[PDB]
């Protein structure tokens, strides 16, 4: 008559329900830092629909993917035949690229900074993800390492 | 150390309205990138396309299909050997007859 092995499992069972709902609202959110950044550094103006397919494949770190095709549209529309976007929107552009380097001098070249941002801007989602995702998890462990532990004394009190 | 780059353009730095131009960036041997700038900040062009014209040096080329008078005025150099830039080279003046 006694509620040992109970609590071990519905503990156990708190656990890794717990991480499992962390670990989605993690990747979920990454998935939003990575998306709002897209815009912050108007990767938007380079491909429009940057965010729809970042979005509609999950995994943020598949940004990451993109970095060849940022590359190319970049010196397509800020090139030195004149760009197709303004001169303000191209040198802000290669400023969040790390191309140009605010103050006016060549910072790296085009090849080596996209993927060194996108790389930096996954890693800042990772962090973030991390976060989300840790605290979900103790919070949904304790409302359930709760749930329980309150539906078993019930069940032991007769 | 390393050597600033020189500028030319192909077939010259006169060339009428709606006409190609093709400019010619070059320095040392071994070079990762080539930039060809257009007021450095803004406009600019990366190519990895780079060829040997020489024993001593290496040299890309970067083409634009009709000039507009917009793409008058000056070009400058430079070229990426890793980890560090090269200085800027001198100016190209490219004129364009209405």
């Amino acid at each position: 008559v006694w509620k040992a092995a109970a609590i071990k499992a519905a503990t156990e069972y708190a656990l890794t329900e717990g991480a499992a709902k962390g670990l989605a609202a993690g990747n979920a959110h990454g998935m939003n830092i990575v998306i709002y950044h897209l815009k912050e550094l108007l990767i938007d103006k380079l491909v429009p629909n940057i965010c729809k397919t970042v979005s509609s494949t999950g995994d943020y770190t598949r940004v990451i993917n993109f970095s060849k095709l940022i590359i190319q549209k970049r010196g397509a529309m800020c090139g030195a035949d004149g760009g197709t976007l303004s001169k303000d929107m191209c040198t802000q552009i290669n400023i969040n690229l790390g191309t140009v380097l605010r103050n006016g001098k060549a910072n790296l070249p085009d090849k080596e900074a996209v993927p060194k941002v996108l790389n930096r801007l996954v890693s800042q989602a990772d962090k973030a993800a991390n976060e989300v995702a840790k605290d979900t998890s103790q919070s949904v462990a304790v409302k359930i390492t709760e749930q329980q532990t309150a539906a078993i004394n019930a069940t032991y009190t007769s | 150390d390393l050597p600033r780059p020189s500028i030319s353009a192909e077939p010259g730095t006169v060339i009428p309205l709606g006409s190609h131009v093709t400019f010619v960036c070059r320095g040392p041997v071994g070079v990762q990138t080539f930039r060809l700038e257009r007021e450095s900040r803004s406009t600019y062009n990366d190519t990895e396309d780079v060829s040997q014209a020489s024993p001593s040096e290496s040299e890309a080329r970067f083409r634009i299909d009709s000039v507009s008078e917009g793409n008058a005025g000056p070009y400058r150099c430079i070229y990426y050997k890793p980890p560090k830039w090269s200085e800027q080279s001198d100016y190209l003046e490219l004129l364009v007859k209405e």
